[PDB]
RNA sequence: AAAAUUUAAAUUUUUUUUUUUUU
């Protein structure tokens, strides 16, 4: 008797303004390229007429006293130029001018720079402080050295390197911000004017919650800048900002061109070389074709090519890292400097080589790189020294290397042009698959060659190996501006410091979330649908009478109890030892299509041989066959499967005015609407084309012998069925029998009329709040759930009360970002590393400062692995509750999250271990090893504040005791650029 | 007291699966007040 | 298979003498 059984038991029972696109159009100098024919219709100058697009816009808040700003007079440039600026460049700085923010969305080459130089004085001249932006250190280092260079008093930020931290103007990446917009850096007080570049990476399905979060995070009072790559839904983001921070945004697009490009198809061992897009940007479809017929390493004869052509410099672009060293070696039987150039090379080079320490100066890998190096010849990747990573491109800007074998980071590395871009391979691997690359990825990883005063044109060259589909070729490289969305997600340490700060609330950075803007922009026009939809109902809203929708409601009650006896009219246990053939039947399948009135055929079941273990229904294993007159004249006769009720369609009744036929169908006792009481003459000949058809003509007939209806087989006085449960069940409808007939005006006064008056009235009532439950289901926050589960994680975690109220548990991580803050603090509130020795946990913290797999460590000495065992049950628990707070998170895949294979390499480097020696344990490259060295100070830093804010004085003493052993020698490396 | 209310509850639990057990619908149609009765014993509920 | 991601801790001068506590 568990208290449960009781549920188990049966009971007891019986805004858009200022929009313009203007145009411009210049000339080019001619250049025919490597086609010997001209690139383009020549000029009578010799020059080359192109044309370019001027778009703007500006988003509006409402009532705002708007004036036109292509009408604003610049009174004074607040930065003047030295050339004739371009025409959106002149509409871009009077939007700074009149003092309201813009978007402008461009290519890198255009001159998105030339708008960011100006804003700087004219914040300067008001000494204003300004915020540039960027993604990366060397997007930064490349453009302090340049403000720097250019205006001086410019205070650089980095996590690596500050400069000058009460400067003017200042240079940051973007977390900076954020981190100093959570704790109020004062700096910010004195802002007005914000340079956001790369503003594209908020669809970084990795990191472009910062971006999105941080511009939510800002005071409504700053102008700002936006600078980032060619989208087509630029006004997305404007009319996004516009609300949210509440004061005018401006659109500027264009799709200029800098120096012209030319696409050219080399089929890898075929010999064509066809311009398929000139610089007109029209494809070709013969070259194309030409080089779908020339479609019958390859690179070293079209270097020398390209090299007798003087198409330096010259970038290669490979897939994967590795590619490159192989594709250097398939190459470097030449030499392209001058013993002048390379000593000038090599003196150059030991001046970079001259910041390193003497031991440091023999490293293997530069050894073998530089003869390379020495050739002419460069590679790009992350994987060496960012040492190495800054000379090879100077050496690139400064053109001692024509050679560069390159990856995705110089692709978005810019400030060093080339002349040639290499596609090696066409497809690429985008996490899920080795894919044809889509549009604005290779306009990206187009516009990188082509000097804006030296080059002539820009050389595009892309090595295929596949017969690719024609809009493909198109849709990669006729490409298409990829589309800009929010990716946004949630991270815990961004939900510990909004309930840390007091003022807002995670709650209301949903409110401002871009990722809800889908939910935003369709809906008002089903409002609109809505407003349409409210006002049509109201029409019929009101008929004559009530009573109708009494009558509804009797027929509502009718429509129901007709239902439900069919069901039990087409009982499985019965019409059965009825089907004989001759027993005029009526037809009505599934209650779908009803035939009118038949003669049974035969009766059968349908053998299932081909699947032994599947499901007919009682009624639908039972094949029925019945000749009606009611079939189509037109309806597939011959594709009608014998005893397969499987009906295709055209196969139908004779609709109006369409001719009757004779047919034989197979059916089921679900297709039975009802049987009538007579037998006629059902031929024993089965098909010799006119017995059916003297059926239907008979129950034509029959249809002469009772034309008014036919006496259905009564379950009381025909098949006899006599059933309590049956009898009483009819009982529902011998209420409607009598009170549809008793009611008054039953079909009186047009009532039957009257109730498609009242129903077109009814539909309208049922189908507005149909969509506006759509409507009202598309309000909200769809985000909630998750953070709702979330908030469900510290509480059972006791990072905070019920009442969310942060406790000291949840406190810690406030000072950490740099790792899983959920794990962090539990290890430290676990306690393990009282008995670890700086060896012995650092290598623990190798746990969590890399991500990428390799190959195998070896089951290591157990003093590291028994407490990588210890931490390893730790987090278990806490995904069994993150399993049980309904996150959707494999337990098992979580803990592959960590990665323990370097603690080796670890453990030694913390034994004083030579960078050579460490080397050799690993293929992980030796800048990716720094790239969680450098990573893992920031972690041990950050450590150390921990037993500030808990006294562990153990630790403290600890803490930097591994502080010291690991920030040392190679640790050591600053850049050059700074 | 958990033994007392809840075996009141049990009480109307049996009581609960008492209801809907018996087909309601027709005296729905026998009389919106059925409905209405059944309706304000809902709001109870 | 690439690509990359984070910090910030506080400075320079205004004051009045000592006895004296129950064999």
């Amino acid at each position: 008797t568990d208290l449960f059984d009781v549920f188990e038991e049966t009971p007891v029972e019986l805004m858009l303004a200022d929009s313009f696109e203007q145009e411009a159009s210049r000339e080019v100098d001619a250049s025919k390229g490597l086609t010997n024919s001209e690139t383009l219709q020549v000029e009578q100058d010799g020059k080359v007429r192109l044309s370019h697009q001027v778009r703007h816009q500006v988003a509006l808040p409402p009532n705002y006293d708007y004036t036109p700003i292509a009408e604003h007079k610049r009174v004074n440039e607040a930065r003047t130029y030295p050339f004739t600026l371009d025409p959106f460049q002149d509409t871009a700085i009077s939007c700074i001018d009149r003092g309201e923010s813009v978007l402008v969305s461009a290519h890198t080459s255009a001159g998105k720079t030339v708008v960011a130089e100006y804003a700087i004085a004219q914040s300067l001249k008001n000494k204003q402080r300004v915020i540039y932006t960027s993604p990366i250190k060397a997007l930064s280092n490349q453009k302090y050295r340049e403000l720097l260079a250019e205006f001086g008093d410019v205070g650089l930020m980095t996590g690596d390197i500050t400069i000058n931290p009460d400067a003017g103007c200042l240079v940051m990446t973007t977390e900076i911000l954020r981190s100093m917009l959570y704790r109020g850096s004062e700096v910010m007080r004195e802002v007005a004017w914000v340079i956001f570049d790369e503003v594209h990476y908020m669809r970084d399905k990795e990191r472009g919650v910062v971006w999105e979060e941080t511009i939510i995070l800002l005071p409504d009072k700053v102008r700002y800048v936006f600078l980032s790559a060619t989208i087509p839904n630029a006004m997305e983001f404007a009319e996004w900002i516009c609300k949210i921070h509440s004061q005018p945004c401006h659109i500027v697009y264009t799709n200029f061109r800098p120096t012209p490009l030319q696409h050219y198809l080399f089929p890898a061992h075929g010999d064509g070389i066809y311009l398929v897009v000139d610089e007109k940007s029209t494809f070709r479809e013969e070259n194309f074709q030409k080089a779908m017929a020339s479609i019958s390493g390859d690179i070293y004869k079209i270097v020398k090519m390209i090299w007798k052509k003087k198409y330096n410099p010259v970038i290669v672009f490979s897939f994967s890292k590795r590619d490159c060293e192989e594709l250097a070696l398939k190459m470097s039987k030449l030499d392209f400097n001058s013993d002048d150039e390379k000593e000038a090379l090599t003196k150059i080079f030991n001046n970079a080589i001259a910041l390193l320490p003497e031991t440091d100066r023999e490293l293997p890998q530069i050894k073998h790189i530089l003869p390379l190096l020495r050739r002419g010849i460069g590679i790009h990747h992350s994987g060496l020294l960012p040492i190495l990573k800054e000379v090879i491109e100077i050496l690139f800007q400064e053109g001692f290397l024509k050679v560069l074998f390159a990856t995705e980071t110089f692709s978005i590395g810019l400030n060093m042009p080339a002349k040639t871009v290499v596609f090696t391979s066409v497809r690429k691997w985008d996490g899920q698959q080795f894919r044809w690359v889509s549009g604005g990825e290779y306009i990206q990883m187009s516009g990188r060659a082509g000097r804006r005063g030296l080059d002539d044109r820009g050389i595009v060259i892309m090595m295929i190996d596949e017969k690719m589909e024609p809009q493909v070729a198109k849709g990669m490289v006729k490409g298409q501006a990829d589309r800009l969305d929010s990716a946004f997600h949630l991270g815990y340490n961004m939900i510990l410091n909004l309930m840390r700060v007091e003022g807002i609330s995670p709650e209301f950075m949903l409110e401002h979330s871009f990722f809800q803007f889908q939910n935003v922009i369709s809906v008002p026009v089903m409002e609109k649908k809505l407003a349409e939809l409210k006002k049509d109902f109201d029409g019929i809203e009101v008929e004559d009478e009530e009573n109708v929708k009494e009558y509804h409601e009797i027929e509502q009650a009718i429509k129901g109890y007709r239902e439900d006896v069919r069901q039990v009219v087409t009982h499985p246990a019965n019409a059965l030892s009825f089907l004989q053939p001759g027993r005029l039947v009526e037809i009505s399948v599934n209650g779908k299509d009803n035939y009118g009135w038949g003669a049974v055929v035969d009766f059968a079941k349908r053998i299932n041989k081909r699947n032994p273990s599947a499901v007919y229904t009682d009624h639908e294993s039972y094949i029925v066959n019945v000749v009606v007159n009611t079939m189509y004249i037109d309806s597939p006769v011959n594709l009608l499967k014998p005893f397969n009720p499987t009906l295709p369609e055209g196969i139908r009744p004779a609709e109006e005015g369409e001719k009757s036929i004779c047919a034989v169908i197979p059916i089921t006792l679900d297709s039975i609407k009802s049987i009538g009481n007579l037998r006629l003459y059902m031929p024993k000949d089965i098909r010799a084309s006119g017995q059916k058809e003297t059926v239907g003509k008979s129950l034509r007939e029959v249809n002469r012998r009772f034309p008014d209806g036919i006496p259905v087989l009564d379950p009381v006085k025909n098949m006899k069925i006599e059933d309590e449960d049956f009898l009483k069940l009819m009982k529902k409808i011998d209420v409607l029998n009598t009170k549809l007939s008793s009611n008054p005006l039953t079909n009186s006064m047009r009532l039957e009329e009257l109730y498609g008056k009242y129903s077109r009235k009814h539909d309208l009532h049922e189908d507005m709040k149909q969509l506006k439950r759509k409507i009202s289901e598309s309000q909200a926050v769809i985000q909630l759930d998750d953070l709702r589960r979330r908030k469900r994680v510290l509480r059972r975690l006791g990072f905070c009360t019920p009442n969310d109220i942060i406790e000291l548990k949840g406190r810690v991580a406030c000072e950490i970002s740099s790792g899983d803050e959920l794990l962090l603090t539990e290890l430290i509130f676990n306690g393990n590393f009282n008995e670890l020795k700086p060896e012995q946990a650092a290598a623990l913290l190798s746990c969590f400062a890399f991500q990428e797999r390799c190959k195998e460590a070896p089951r290591l000495k157990p003093e590291l692995a028994e407490p990588l065992k210890a931490m390893r049950e730790i987090a278990a628990k806490i995904a069994k509750i993150m399993k049980d707070s309904k996150i959707e998170v494999v337990e098992k895949d979580y803990v592959e999250s960590f990665r323990h294979e370097l603690m080796e390499v670890v453990y030694e480097w913390c034994r004083g271990a030579t960078f050579t020696q460490i080397c050799k344990m690993t293929d992980v490259y030796e800048g990716s090893l720094i790239r969680m060295f450098k990573r893992l100070e920031e972690l041990v830093k950050e450590l150390v504040d921990v037993a500030n804010t808990i006294g562990n004085s153990s630790l403290k003493e600890k803490m930097e005791a591994v502080l010291k052993l690991i920030h040392r020698d190679i640790v050591s490396a600053g850049s050059l650029y700074l | 007291n958990p033994d007392v209310l809840l075996s009141r509850v049990i009480n109307v639990v049996r009581a609960a699966s008492s209801l809907a057990s018996q087909d309601v619908d027709f005296y729905k149609n026998l009389d919106r007040g059925f409905s209405k009765d059944l309706k304000s014993k809902a709001d109870k509920l």
